[PDB]
Parts: C-alpha cells; structure tokens; sequence
C-alpha cells in the first residue's frame, strides 16, 4: 500500500482530506463545514496573539484593548480581525445550519452528527460572549450582567449561583478575570468537539442535494472538492478583508468604545448581531423564569427536527410545500433579529411575539403537517388505486 | 497569459515550488511599490508630507 | 482493530451501494478541452432558469416579511409622532 | 418515518371516495410536477430514503434488472444534478412511468416487521 | 420613540477621508489640534493619546517635543524620598484638564465631560454627529421645550437637554496658517483631529486594505479558473445506459 | 455486536481503555503513562482554575501569586498542587522515560512511540519553564533571561531573537504577559502530542517485561489494570499530600518569593532540580556556542538509542552487563544534577565534565558496544562449534 | 475503512501470534479463595529474593558513584578551608 495510507498519522490525514469519497453531486452549500474550521483557526491564532499583550484586570481591561489598538505591531489587525471574524464564524455558521434543516441533513443517520452541532453552537456562544465580556466597554459590562442573571431564574439556588459566577456583589474584578480565562480554555473544547463532529460526519459520509444514496458516484476530495473549497475560502477572506480594512466596525456597537460603568445602563441596548433573534425571542415573553426557558428552548427544540420531519424523502429539494415554509421560517428568524434591534414598542412587540410562535410552530408544528400532507400528495399524486 | 509567452520559460510543465517563493518574493516588492505609489498620489496635497511643505515654523 | 459497527458507508470496492451493470461512462482530459469550457453565450440562459426555478419559493415569503415589516414600522413612527400621540395613550396602557 | 403502511391507509382512503380524489388529485398531480424530479430522471420511488432496515429489506427483494434500472437513474441524477442543468426534455421519466415500483415490498417488509413486533410482546390471558 | 428623544438624524457631509481611498486630511488635522489646544482643552481630557503619536502627523518633532514640555508630570523621588516635577517627554499622554472625576463635575455644575480620545467611535455616526452637535446650536430651545438650569438645546444630542454649552463663535481661535476661522470652520477639522484621535491607523489601514483586497480578488478569480479545471472530466462526464441479458 | 463496541465514541473509549489486550505479564513500571496522564490533567484543572485569579502584568504577577495564596479559598491548596505537581510530573516522567531505556522499548516497531515522547518531554521542559517564569520571582526573571538568551548562541540573528522573544530592551513586561499566553497554549498542545503518543501506543501495544512477544497471553485492561492502574494513582496522591500539605517547598528555591529584580541577580542560582542535570551538561562547556548545543543534544541524542542498541533482544532483563551500565547511566545522571546544585568550583567542575562524556558515552559508545559483545557471549555461551 | 497499515497486534481471535496447541490452562474464581491468599509466611521469602537477584546491579553502581560523589565533597571542603587555602591558589588558577 501507499504510505499516506499505512502511517498512523497520515493514514487519518488522508481519509479525512485526500482519499475521502465524497456524492459526486454536492454544491457549493456544504463548503461551509470547511469554512467554519478556517474560522475557529483564525480566531484561536489570533486571539492567542492579542493575548500576549492583553491584560483582565477590570482598570487596565478596557485599556489594554485600546492598546492592542494603538500600540501593538498591527494590533489593529489583531482586534479588527478577532472580532469581525467572530461575527463571519457566526453567519457561516447559520449557513452552516440551514443547509442542514433544507437538505434534511439532521435526519438519520445523521442525528449524533447534528446533535453535536448544537452542542457545538452552544459552545461558540458561550465563547464569543465571553470575549465580548473581556473588552470591558458599556455593551460588555451588561451584557456580563444579565447572563450572569440569567441563573437567578433557577428555584432558590437561583441568585447564589450567580453570586458565585460574579465572585462579589457585582460584575466585577474577579469577573472579568475568569471571563478570560474561560474565554481561552472553551475554544479548545470546541476544537475537541469539533473532532467527534468530523467523526460522525466520518462514518456517514455527507449527504446531497438530492438527498438520496451517495453510494453509486462517489469521488475523493482530493483535489477535487479541496480545491472547490479553496474557492469558497478566498472568497470568505475577501468579504472578511473588506470588512476588516474598510468597515471595522460596521458591525459592532458604538457603546463598546465606551468604558464600562456599573451604575449607569446606557439606554441603546442591542446586542449582537448573531444573538439578536434570540433577545427578541427573550423579550417576548412577560414572566422571567418563562422568558429565560423560552430563550434556551429556541436553541434546544432543534434537536426534536429529526422526529418532527414525518417526510419518506430528506430533502426541500422536492418539496414545494416544504421550500415554502423553510423559506418563512429562515425569513421569519431574519425578521425576529429586527425585532431585537427596535425598542419595546407597539406594535414590535406584539410583531415579536407572532414571530416567536411562527419559530416554534415550525418545528413542532408546520413541519411534521407539511411533511405528513407532502407523503401522501406523493401517493395519490400518480398511483391508480 | 499566451501559449508562446509561458511555454517558453516553462515549456510543459508547472511553477516550480521553489520559482514560485522566487516569484513571491520579488512580486511583494514590486506591489508594495507600486500600490504603495498610486495612494500616495491619489491622495496628493493631503498627506502631511505635501503640509509639511507648506508649512514653515 | 476491534470490531466496527455497521452504516451505510464503506471505502471505495466495498462502498455500499447496489451492484452496477449497464451503465458505461466517458471522460475527456481536462487538458483536453477548451479552456473557459462553455462560458457566457448559452451558459448564461440558466443563470435566468436556475433563478426562475425557485425565486418564487424565495420571493413570495420575503415578501410577506418585508410588507409585514414596513406595516408596523410606519404604525410605529405614527404612534410616536404629533399626529400619533392620541392612539398611543389608549394602544399603550 | 412516517410509515407507508400509513400513507397506504390514508391515500388509499381518498383515492376510493369520488368526492376526496376529485379535489386531491388535481392538486397532487400539481405537485408531483413542481417537485423537479422527474427532469431528473428520477421515479418517485428511487426518491425514497434507504438508510434503514426496511427499505435495505425493500433492494435486496427487488428485482435485479430493476435494480440495474434504479441504479442508472440515481447516477444520471447525481451526474446531472452536478452539471446544475436538467435532462434533454425528451429523457425525462413520462407521468405514466413514476410507478411504484418499489412500495410493494416496502409495504411487503412493513408488514412483516409489525407482524414481528407484535409477536415479540403477545401477550396472554389465563 | 418620539424624534425627540432619538434626536436629529446628521446628515452626510462629505469628509475629506470619506471613500476607501482617502487619507486624512493632515493640514485639517493641524488645525483640529489648535481648536483642540485653544478652546475644548479647558474640559476634556485626550488620555489615550500620547505626544509623539503627533509627530509626522500633524507636526514635526520639535513642534510636539515644545507642546510635551509645556505640562510638568510626576517624576521619580529624589535620593531623600520626596516628589518632584519635570517637563514632559514625547513618551507621554496629554494630561487631562481636572486632576479627578470630581473637580470635572465641580467645574460643570456636576457633569462629567467625556474623554475624547474615542468620541468618534464612542458615538452613532461619528464625524457628522460630531461636526452637528458643534454647528448645531440653535438659537433658542423651541416653541414649548422647558430647558434646565444650566442646559442647552441640541437637535443632535438626545433629548436636546446637552449639559455642554456652545463652543464655537467664530474666530474665537486665532488659525495660525492663515483660514477662515470660522465655527464651520473651527468645527469641520477638531471633528478630523478627533478623528485621527480614535482612529490613528487610519490612512495605513486602507493602505494595507488596498493591498489585501487586490490580491485576494485575484485569487478569488484565479481559484474559480482553477476549479473548473480540476472538474472539467467530471462536468463534460457522460453517461449512457444499455440493459443486460436476463442471466446471473 | 455490543454497544460500546458500536458506537462512533465510546468505541474508542473501550479499545484503549477496556477491550485493549495488554500482555499479562506487565508490572507497576508500566503504571507510569497513566500516572502521567493524571498529572497533565492536574496541571490543566489547578492551572486554570488559578488562572482566574492570575495577573500577567510585571507588577502585578508577582503579588497575584501571594493573592492567589492569601486570598482566593483553596487558593494555596491550588498553588502547592500546580508547583509540586509539577514535579511530580517530572519525575514520574522521568521514571517513564528510564522504563523505556531499561526495557527497551524505544526499539522497533516503537520508535515512533518513542521518538514522540521526546517531543512531550521538550513540549513539558518548555510549558513549565514558562509557568515557572509567571511567578516572577528571582529565580523567575533570571531564569526567563537565560533561556530567552540560549537564543543569542544562533549565528548573526541570534541577537535579535532574543530582542524580539523579550520585546524589548529586557525580560520586561511584553515578556513575562506572553509568557503567560504560551503557557496557557502549550499544556494543550502537549495533550494534542500525548494523543499520537498513544496512537502509536495503540498500533503495537505494550511491551513486556521480558522483550518477547505478548500475541501468545494477552488479557484486557478491564478490570485487571484499571485496577492495577488504580494503586499507583492513589500512592501518587498520597506523597503528593504530603508534599502539598506538610512539606510545600522542600521542592522549590526560596529565592522565588523574592519579587524578581533586573538589576541584581542572586549568589545561589540552583534552578529546578528535574532541570539540573542539564545545567550541569550546559555549565560543563567552557564555550558558549557549543555549551547550548550540548545541552540541546543531552536530549536530542535519546533518538539514536534505536539504531546504536546494536542487540538482538530488546531488554536488560536478561542482560548482566546491559543491566549494569544501565544503572551507570541512572547513578550519573543523579550525579550530574548533583554538580548543577553546587557551585562551579573544584573538582566539580571536573566531574561535571567526566559525567557528562559519561552521559553521552552511554547512549553513544558503551551501549552499541556492550550490546555487541553481548549478542556474541550468546553465541559462544553456548552452541558446539 | 480504508486499507490499514500491517502491524505486529491484531485483536482477540487475531490476535497476531502462533497457533496454539497443547497447553491446557486452568484457573478458580477469586470468589473461591482465601482472602489473603498467600501474604507473609513463605510469601516474603521472596521479599528477599527479588533483592538478592538485583541488588548488586545497583549497589555496585551506586556504590562507584557515592563514594564518588563523596571523595571530590571532601576535597572541596578542603580547599575552601584554611587548612587548604594554599593548594587552591595553584590548583584553582
Ligand atoms: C511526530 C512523528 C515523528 C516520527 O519520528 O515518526 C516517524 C514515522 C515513522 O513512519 P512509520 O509509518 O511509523 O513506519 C512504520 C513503523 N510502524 O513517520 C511519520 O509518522 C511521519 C508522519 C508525519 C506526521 C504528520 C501529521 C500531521
Ligand atoms: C455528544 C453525543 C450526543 C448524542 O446525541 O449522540 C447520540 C449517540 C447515538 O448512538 P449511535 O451509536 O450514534 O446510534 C447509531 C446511529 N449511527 O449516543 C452516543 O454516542 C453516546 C456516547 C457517549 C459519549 C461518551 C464519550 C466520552
Ligand atoms: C439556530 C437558529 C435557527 C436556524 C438558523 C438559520 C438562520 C437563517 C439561515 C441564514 C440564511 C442562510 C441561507 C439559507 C438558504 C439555504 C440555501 C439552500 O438551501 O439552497 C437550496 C435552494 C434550492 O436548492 P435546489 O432546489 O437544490 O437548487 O436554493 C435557493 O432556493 C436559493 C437560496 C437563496 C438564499
Ligand atoms: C532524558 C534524561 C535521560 C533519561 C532520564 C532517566 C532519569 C533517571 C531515571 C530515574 C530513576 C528511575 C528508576 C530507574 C530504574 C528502572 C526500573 C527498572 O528498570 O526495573 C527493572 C529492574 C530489574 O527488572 P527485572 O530484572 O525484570 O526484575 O528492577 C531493579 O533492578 C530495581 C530497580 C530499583 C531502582
Ligand atoms: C465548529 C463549527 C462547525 C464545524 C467546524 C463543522 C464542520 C462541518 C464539516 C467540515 C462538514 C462537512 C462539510 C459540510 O457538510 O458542510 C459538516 C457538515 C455537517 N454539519 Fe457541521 N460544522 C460545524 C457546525 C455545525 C453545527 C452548529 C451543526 C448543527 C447544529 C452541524 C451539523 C452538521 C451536519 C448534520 C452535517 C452533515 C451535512 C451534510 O450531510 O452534507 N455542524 N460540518
Ligand atoms: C471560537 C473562538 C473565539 C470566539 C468566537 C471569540 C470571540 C470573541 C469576541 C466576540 C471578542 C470581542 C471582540 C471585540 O469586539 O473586540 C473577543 C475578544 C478577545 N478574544 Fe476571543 N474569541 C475566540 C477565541 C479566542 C482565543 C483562542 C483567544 C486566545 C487568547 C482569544 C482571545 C481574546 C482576547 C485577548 C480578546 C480581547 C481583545 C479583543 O476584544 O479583540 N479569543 N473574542
Ligand atoms: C472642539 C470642542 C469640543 C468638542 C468637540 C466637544 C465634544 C463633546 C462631546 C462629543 C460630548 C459628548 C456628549 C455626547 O455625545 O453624548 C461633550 C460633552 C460635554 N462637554 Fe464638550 N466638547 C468641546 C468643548 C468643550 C468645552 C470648551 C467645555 C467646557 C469648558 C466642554 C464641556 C463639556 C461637558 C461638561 C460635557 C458633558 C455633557 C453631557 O454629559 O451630556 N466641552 N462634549
Ligand atoms: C505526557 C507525557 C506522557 C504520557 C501521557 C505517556 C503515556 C503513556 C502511556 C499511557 C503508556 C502506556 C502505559 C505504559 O506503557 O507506561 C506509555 C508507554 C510508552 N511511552 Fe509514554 N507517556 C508520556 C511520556 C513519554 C515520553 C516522555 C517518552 C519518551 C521520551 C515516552 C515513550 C513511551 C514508550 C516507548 C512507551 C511504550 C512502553 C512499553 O512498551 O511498555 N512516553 N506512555
Ligand atoms: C503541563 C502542564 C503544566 C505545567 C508542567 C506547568 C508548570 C508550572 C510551574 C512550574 C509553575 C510555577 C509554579 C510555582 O512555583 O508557583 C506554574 C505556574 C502557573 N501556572 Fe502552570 N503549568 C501547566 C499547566 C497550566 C495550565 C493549563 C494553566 C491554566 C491557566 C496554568 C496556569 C498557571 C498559573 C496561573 C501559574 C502562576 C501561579 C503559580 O505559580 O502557582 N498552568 N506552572
Ligand atoms: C464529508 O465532506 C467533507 C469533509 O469531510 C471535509 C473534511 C471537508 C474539508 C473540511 C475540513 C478539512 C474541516 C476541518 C476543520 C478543522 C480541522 C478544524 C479544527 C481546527 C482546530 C482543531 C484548531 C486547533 C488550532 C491550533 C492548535 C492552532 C493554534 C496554534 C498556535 C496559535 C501557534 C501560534 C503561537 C505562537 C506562539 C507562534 C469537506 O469539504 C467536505 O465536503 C465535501
Ligand atoms: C497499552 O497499555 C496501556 C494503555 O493503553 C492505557 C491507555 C493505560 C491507561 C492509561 C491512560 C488511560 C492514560 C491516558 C492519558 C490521557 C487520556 C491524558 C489526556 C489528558 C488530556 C488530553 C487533558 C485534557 C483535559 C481537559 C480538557 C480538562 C480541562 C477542563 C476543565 C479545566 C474544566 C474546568 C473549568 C471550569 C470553568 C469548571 C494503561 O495503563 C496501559 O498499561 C497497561
Ligand atoms: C499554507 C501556506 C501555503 C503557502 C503557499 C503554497 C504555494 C504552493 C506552491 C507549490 C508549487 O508546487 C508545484 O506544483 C506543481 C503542480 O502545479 C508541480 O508540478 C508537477 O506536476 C505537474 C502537473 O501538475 C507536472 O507538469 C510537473 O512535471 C510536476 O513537477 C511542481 O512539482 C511543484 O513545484
Ligand atoms: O440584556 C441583554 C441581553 O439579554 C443580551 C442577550 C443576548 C442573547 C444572549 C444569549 C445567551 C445564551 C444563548 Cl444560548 C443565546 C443568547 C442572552 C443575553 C445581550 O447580549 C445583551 C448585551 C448587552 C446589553 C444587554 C444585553
Ligand atoms: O542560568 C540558569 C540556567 O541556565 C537555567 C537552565 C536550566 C535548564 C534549562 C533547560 C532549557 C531547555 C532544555 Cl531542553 C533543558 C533545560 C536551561 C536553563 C535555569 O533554569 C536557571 C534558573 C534560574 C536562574 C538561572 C538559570
């Protein structure tokens, strides 16, 4: 045999990279599995980098950013790419995701590869939280402090907990130090998970836009696909250049240059991007315990789509009625994201909450309907009787 | 790019890896000149090396 | 190597499927053909049907969204302006 | 998974009632059309989702020239499908060919499994 | 929310630096320092920057190694143990006007004037919503609007109630090249030297920008060709279908 | 088949850590890659979980330390286990790498087994070195100077190296604040490596006290060693109580709780004792140059102990003059570091010398040599003619 | 799964080594014995003889090397003393 082969370690390097026989059919949609490695690379080199010269401590925190800014041998850089490549991850990320809800992709064998995923979107919100937390401006500062309160939530034990994860009476020093060091510890633990990821993915191989069985033209990602993703690749780091270089902070919030202060709340509150259709989905809802629940639900009630899908085919592919809502359902989600930037008035909020149902309904609702229905136009749709 | 003009350096084969480096190292000073020269003009007048003439103290 | 659990998946001649006979496929050298294969010309009557084939799947529910967006939008702008200010102290409490 | 010894039950059910099937069908036909597949090459039963017991107990019954048959269909749709075109007008499987070719023994094996299901729980009254 | 409580939407002037090919405006920048030194120094602090970050930016090193000295910093103790001053060093940070939080207040009727070295990101819009809220004074507080004891009235600020009072009345800084030292005047360059202030990579930044974007373009371009290369046996690929005898 | 057996992770977990057939034959020497394994995860967890706590600013870092010890709630219990861990780390590594000379197991098929434990034991030296130069104490600047400085030895650029590595003009603060960042990375990166290591490991499986062949008697590591596993564990914890509780720093240099100076280098400088031996390896070249590489080498040289191993049976166990140099090799070694604690005065400077020739004579003179007349007394000891 | 790289271990019932015949093993659950099954008695005779097999192994290097060690400790008391403040002044430079 080959030696890429027969090496203990190049044998993994080839069956994951080079001799990987992948459906011959696959789209430019699932480059982004590979585009999201890129971006964990690039947020671990450069995050490591920034590190170097950054310093938790709460007084000198908001500053030695400024200095990683102002100082540091492109520090800029370092800054400007560590955070809009975070928001990139993000985007790529619900790329990522949809294309795993259109082409049906969390249906089995698939579950444990999907599975993980959200455990895996988890983990880069609590990363990426954390990160913003370490900047110390006024977004940081609050933010810190609702997330941290998000606990109280929990029957009794509720507000020691986050007296504990404050480590004092307020989102304080010892704070932003653990925020920093958890911030360095989880990215690996995506890492790692991103390893059982690829392994599920391994043993399954990927599927299709077309969501039938691979086994019949398969061709190995050497140098086909590695090459097709090379293109996704450049492109990603021009739109991420663009921003890095000419729109900085086109993406971030104006409250963040601002020094944290625990007494004063500013009176524009919107969180992230990528976070925001879940505020809304917070907001929503008028009773505390409740509202949290609902905001966690949003994110778990994606692991019930491989039981709610009643369909005999994955895959919108073939699936007008099933386009449809997909499409109201990637739309709606977009939409709850407005909803998160506007303020609590009328009629947003009451647009908040309609859209919040129409999230929820999807899943548990609308698709297990359409798929069922979409069965039996299939039937009736050609047969005699 | 024309059959001609590459076939006679390359004849029918690739860049060599090491050509390549060649090549990069050379196009990085021949880019930085150029793109580097371009932007000072375009913003003539503008950089204070153009203020620094005027000015006198 | 211990046992392997069972998928739908194995390597190349054992990759899974059902036993080909019947078909037969032909290539060509990626040498050669002309370079820019089919670029423009009738390549580009399906940048029109491949958008035509869905825009509609796309379109339709963007645009329930973007109207439903702009209603409430301008409702929102009324309520908080002089000419609003009346529906808002009965609409708000 | 929703099972086809269900679908059978429910679209066997329209089918027979005059009034269901006149209302149905037509829309139906409307969707098997808009669906894409058959300008794919594609029978509606080569659609079908295998990786699962039943329907590895539905190919390995299934007769082997359909299976060649299947076969050609699901390559010339991948093949197809990765030119991002559709098939010559005239090689796309025609409204009288989309055939359940398969369903037979999917509901064959269907059977067999519930059968065995309910057998493995029996329980008795003394 | 009422257009009040928002404030005005400032408009798009069009800024020397505005566009992805544009250095600032380095004689404007000059000149924002005047009308920094001169009028607004007497209340806002410009900590994060230091003396010789001006240096070849708006001035020359002597120019900058004069404004450093003018201003007496802490100085290590003698061999008794016992403080000391000393002039300053370009090494150094531009000292704030008030020796703490409180004194700022004292001197404001209890307002704390913000630092400014990050106004122009610290702030929606930016340049424009800080040229407007200085050449945005408006005569008097509008027909019904009731203003506090010790605030003025600014469409651009939120809620017009601005606890700063106007600054800029024509000529009031003497322009030492020689312009119109007028408020739009006095304003349109404090507005690009506080820029600068917060973003002092700037011409650089698109600089390197220009660079990275060229290059990546073309690889962008060149990686597609490439693509269609490696593919072309696939895509031109056929296929064709001939059934077999009925024996196996 | 069974479940663990079939599932995509927890087949892992039970090839390699229940269903692996070790021979049967193997003793307590073997306990010690587990041993090592808990340490490293002792590092990580303390580590951490200290780091929260932690202020990498030069003037900070050193009194940080004492906050983590005056203050934060087992908060020395985390120091005294992190710094004698550490070392326990070390000699239980160093009884690792010793069972793997005496036993020969560096010898084929295992030479990448091998030669990758070489790398952990440099990646090791390096992390806690670095988390040695957090503390910043005396021994802590001085320490950070010279090994920063082993840069300098490079030809030409070697200076600037060293400019760099620090900066600035000194170890400063750019320093000791990255040498922070890369202690935080590396500990990772070791259990990056340990995960080939046991790859290699896997492929091969274990040797024997005896150097035959183990295909013949294998039982599984559950539950014979699991359990065996288990009694090394606890006693490392116990002398590890007793280290942490009762006898702190009856392992570390007093001169470290002295907040680190620039200007004045202490009169004892005894660095680590698991880094000993290389001083003394370093101190015994009167060039500088040279001095570097040989202690570079001192390591570095463990890569040839495969080819000049000239034997035909892998172990001293049945080799009276194998066994014998052995301990040699062993009782120098412990010699050498007894030279790095003593001051560079005579006949010590003399001994250092002829240990280290001694040293390298083993690995590259007596060993092949020895090994040679050993095959033939086997010959000759016992066939006719 | 793809080929794997030969190797000189297999798992149980290929495991890798030669084909058994003749040994005929034979063994009793460790229910079924004394707790304690051997300790002390005739068990430590041992405790003796895993010394006596090795211990020259090590003691005589030991040995070579502590009193190595020892002699030059010795001599550099010496020296550094008064007694020896005269040897040094050559010895030394
Ligand atoms: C770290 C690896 C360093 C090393 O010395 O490994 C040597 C290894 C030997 O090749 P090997 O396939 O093991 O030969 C048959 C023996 N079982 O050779 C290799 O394993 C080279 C593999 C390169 C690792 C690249 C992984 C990314
Ligand atoms: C993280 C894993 C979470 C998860 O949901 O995995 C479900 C997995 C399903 O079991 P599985 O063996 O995949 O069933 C056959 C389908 N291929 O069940 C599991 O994989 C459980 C494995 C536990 C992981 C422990 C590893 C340490
Ligand atoms: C966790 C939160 C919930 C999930 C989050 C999802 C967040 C929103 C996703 C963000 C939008 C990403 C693009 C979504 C569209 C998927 C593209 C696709 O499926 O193409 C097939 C779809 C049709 O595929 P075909 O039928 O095989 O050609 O392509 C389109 O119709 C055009 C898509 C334009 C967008
Ligand atoms: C990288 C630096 C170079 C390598 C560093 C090695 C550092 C010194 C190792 C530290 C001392 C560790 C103990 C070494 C003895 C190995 C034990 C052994 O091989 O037992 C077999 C050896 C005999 O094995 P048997 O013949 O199979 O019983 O056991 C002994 O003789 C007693 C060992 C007492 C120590
Ligand atoms: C660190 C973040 C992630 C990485 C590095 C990653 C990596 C990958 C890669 C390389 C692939 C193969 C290429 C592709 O199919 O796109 C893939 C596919 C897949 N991913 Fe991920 N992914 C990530 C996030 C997620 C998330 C957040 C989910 C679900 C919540 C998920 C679920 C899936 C599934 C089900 C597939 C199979 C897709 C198919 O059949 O084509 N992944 N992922
Ligand atoms: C999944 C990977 C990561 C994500 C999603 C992430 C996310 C973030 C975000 C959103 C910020 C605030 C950025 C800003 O607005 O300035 C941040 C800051 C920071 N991150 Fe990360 N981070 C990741 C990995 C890392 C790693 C591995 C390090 C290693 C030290 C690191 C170090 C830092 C530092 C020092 C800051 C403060 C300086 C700055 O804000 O730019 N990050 N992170
Ligand atoms: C070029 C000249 C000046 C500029 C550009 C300037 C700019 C600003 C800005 C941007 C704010 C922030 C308010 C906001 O946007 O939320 C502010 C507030 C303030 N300024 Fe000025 N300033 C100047 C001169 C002065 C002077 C000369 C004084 C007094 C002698 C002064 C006293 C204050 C005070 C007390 C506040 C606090 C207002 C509040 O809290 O709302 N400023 N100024
Ligand atoms: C992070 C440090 C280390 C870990 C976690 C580790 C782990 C292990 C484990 C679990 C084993 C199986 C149990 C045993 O045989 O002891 C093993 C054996 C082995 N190790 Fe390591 N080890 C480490 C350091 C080293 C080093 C520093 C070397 C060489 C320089 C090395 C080379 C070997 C070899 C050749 C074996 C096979 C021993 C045999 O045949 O029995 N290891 N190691
Ligand atoms: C291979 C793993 C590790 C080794 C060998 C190691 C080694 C060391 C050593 C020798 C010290 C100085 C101890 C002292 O004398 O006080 C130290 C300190 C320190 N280490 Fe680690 N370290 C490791 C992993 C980690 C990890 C994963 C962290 C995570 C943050 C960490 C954080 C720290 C901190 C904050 C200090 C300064 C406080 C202290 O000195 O006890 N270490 N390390
Ligand atoms: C089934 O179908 C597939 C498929 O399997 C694959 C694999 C790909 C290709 C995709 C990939 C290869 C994605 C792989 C993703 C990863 C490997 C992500 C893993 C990344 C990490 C684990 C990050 C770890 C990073 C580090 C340790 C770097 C840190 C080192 C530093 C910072 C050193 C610098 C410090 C100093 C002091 C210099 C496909 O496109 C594809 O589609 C057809
Ligand atoms: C061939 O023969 C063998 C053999 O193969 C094995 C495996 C063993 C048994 C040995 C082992 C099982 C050793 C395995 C060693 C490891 C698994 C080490 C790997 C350790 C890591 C990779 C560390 C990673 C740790 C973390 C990610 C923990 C960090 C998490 C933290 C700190 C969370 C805490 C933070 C907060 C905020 C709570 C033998 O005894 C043996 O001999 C017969
Ligand atoms: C991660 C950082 C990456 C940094 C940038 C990487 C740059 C890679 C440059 C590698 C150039 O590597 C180059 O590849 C070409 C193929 O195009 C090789 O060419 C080889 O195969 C070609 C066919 O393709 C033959 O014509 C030729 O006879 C043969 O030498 C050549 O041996 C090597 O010189
Ligand atoms: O009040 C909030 C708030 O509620 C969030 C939100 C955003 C979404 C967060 C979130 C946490 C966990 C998950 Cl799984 C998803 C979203 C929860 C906090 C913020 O990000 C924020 C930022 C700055 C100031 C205030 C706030
Ligand atoms: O002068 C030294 C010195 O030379 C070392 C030595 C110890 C061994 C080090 C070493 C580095 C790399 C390797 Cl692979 C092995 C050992 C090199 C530095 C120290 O540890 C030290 C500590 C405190 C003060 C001074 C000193």
């Amino acid at each position: 045999m080959a030696f890429r082969k027969s090496n203990v370690y190049l044998s993994l390097v080839n069956s994951y990279i080079i001799d990987s026989p992948q459906p011959s059919s696959i789209n430019y949609w699932w480059n982004m599995g590979s585009l999201l490695g890129l971006c964990l690379v690039i947020q671990i080199v450069t995050g490591i980098f920034m590190a170097m010269h950054y310093s938790s401590n709460i007084e000198l925190a908001f500053s030695s950013v400024e200095h990683i800014m102002r100082d540091v041998h492109n520090g800029y850089i370092l800054r400007y790419l560590h955070a809009n490549g975070a928001s990139f991850f993000f985007m790529v990320m619900f790329m990522h995701m949809a294309k795993g809800l259109y082409y049906g992709s969390y249906r089995s064998p698939r579950v444990t590869l999907w599975n993980v995923g959200v455990i895996i979107f988890i983990l880069t919100i609590a990363t990426a939280f954390l990160g913003y937390c370490c900047v110390y401006g006024q977004m940081s500062h609050w933010g810190a402090t609702v997330i941290t309160n998000l606990f109280s939530a929990i029957p009794f034990v509720g507000n020691d907990i986050v007296s504990w994860l404050w480590g004092g009476f307020s989102v304080s020093n010892p704070t932003i130090q653990r925020f920093f060091a958890l911030h360095y510890l989880v990215p690996f633990i995506i890492a790692a998970m991103v390893i059982m990821h690829l392994m599920a993915l391994h043993i399954h191989g990927s599927s299709n836009p077309l969501g039938i069985t691979g086994n019949l033209d398969r061709i190995p990602m050497h140098s086909y696909f590695i090459f097709k993703d090379l293109v996704t690749v450049f492109l990603f780091m021009l739109i991420l250049a663009l921003f890095v270089f000419y729109s900085p902070n086109t993406l971030g919030h104006p409250d963040n240059y601002i020094p944290g202060n625990p007494l004063v709340t500013p009176a524009s509150i919107v969180p992230e991007w990528y976070l925001l259709p879940f505020y809304a989905i917070l907001r929503s809802i008028p009773d505390k315990l409740l509202g949290v629940i609902t905001m966690f639900a949003a994110i778990l009630v994606l692991l019930v789509l491989p039981f709610t899908d009643r369909s005999v085919v994955r895959g919108n592919t073939f699936k007008v009625l099933s386009k449809f809502f997909f499409f109201i359902f990637v739309f709606n989600f977009v939409l709850l994201g407005q909803i998160g930037a506007c303020h609590v008035e009328v009629p947003y909020v009451l647009m908040g909450q309609i859209a919040t149902f129409i999230y929820f309904a999807y899943f548990l609702i609308i698709v297990p309907v359409i798929s069922t229905i979409e069965n039996v136009l299939f039937y009736i749709g050609r047969v005699n009787k | 790019s024309f059959s001609s003009l590459y076939k006679t350096f390359f004849k029918r084969n690739a860049v060599f890896v090491g050509t390549i480096f060649a090549g990069a190292f050379v196009f990085q000073t021949v880019f930085d000149t150029a793109i580097t020269s371009w932007y000072e003009n375009h913003n003539k007048g503008k950089l204070w090396k153009d203020v620094k003439a005027r000015i006198a103290a | 190597g211990p046992p392997s659990g069972k998928t739908y998946m194995g390597w190349w001649g054992h990759m899974g499927g059902p036993k080909q006979k019947g078909i037969t496929s032909y290539a060509v050298s990626p040498y050669a053909q002309k370079p820019l294969q089919g670029i423009f010309h009738n390549a580009v009557f399906n940048s029109f049907r491949r958008f035509k084939s869905q825009f509609l799947y796309v379109l339709i529910p963007a645009g329930i969204y973007w109207y439903w967006w702009k209603n409430g939008n301008e409702y929102n702008e009324f309520l908080y302006s002089k000419a609003g200010r009346e529906e808002l102290e009965r609409v708000n409490v | 998974p929703q099972s086809f010894t269900s679908i059978a039950r429910i679209g066997d059910y329209i089918l027979k009632s005059p009034v269901l099937s006149k209302l149905c069908v037509p829309v139906a036909n409307q969707f098997i059309n808009l669906a894409g597949y058959k300008k794919l090459g594609l029978k509606f039963d080569d659609l079908i989702a295998e990786e699962n017991p039943i329907m590895q107990t539905a190919l390995r019954r299934l007769p082997e020239d359909e299976s060649y048959a299947r076969a050609y269909r699901i390559i010339r749709a991948h093949q197809t499908e990765l030119t991002h075109h559709l098939l010559p007008r005239n090689e796309w499987i025609k409204a009288q060919e989309d055939v359940p070719y398969l369903l037979p023994y999917i509901l064959e094996a269907e059977a067999a499994a519930k059968e065995k299901d309910e057998l493995d729980n029996i329980e008795v009254s003394k | 929310m009422t257009a009040a409580e928002h404030g005005l939407h400032a408009p798009a002037y069009a800024w020397s630096h505005n566009g992805p090919f544009e250095t600032f405006d380095h004689a404007s920048i000059r000149r924002g320092y005047q009308v920094y030194r001169e009028v607004c120094a007497a209340c806002h602090s410009l900590d994060r920057v230091a003396w010789r970050t001006l240096v070849g930016v708006s001035h020359t090193n002597e120019e900058v190694r004069n404004m450093a000295e003018e201003f007496e910093y802490d100085d290590e103790p003698d061999e008794q143990g016992n403080p000391k001053k000393r002039p300053g060093k370009l090494s150094d940070y531009i000292p704030g006007p008030y020796p703490n939080e409180q004194a700022a207040r004292a001197a404001n009727q209890g307002a704390l004037p913000p630092d400014l070295s990050l106004i122009v990101k610290a702030r929606h819009g930016g340049c424009d919503y800080i040229f407007s809220l200085l050449t945005g004074y408006p005569d008097e507080p509008p027909a019904g609007v009731a203003l506090p004891p010790g605030s003025n009235y600014n469409p651009y600020f939120p809620g017009g109630s601005i606890a700063m009072a106007r600054v800029l009345f024509d000529d009031m800084v003497e322009y030492e090249d020689g312009t119109p030292a007028t408020t739009s005047q006095m304003a349109k360059d404090v507005t690009t030297f506080l820029n600068w202030c917060a973003e002092p990579e700037h011409d650089e930044r698109k600089r390197l920008g220009l660079k990275t974007v060229i290059i990546l373009s073309s690889l962008y371009l060149l990686s597609i060709w490439v693509k269609k290369f490696k593919w072309a046996g696939i895509k031109t690929r056929k296929f064709v279908f001939n059934p077999p005898k009925p024996r196996k």
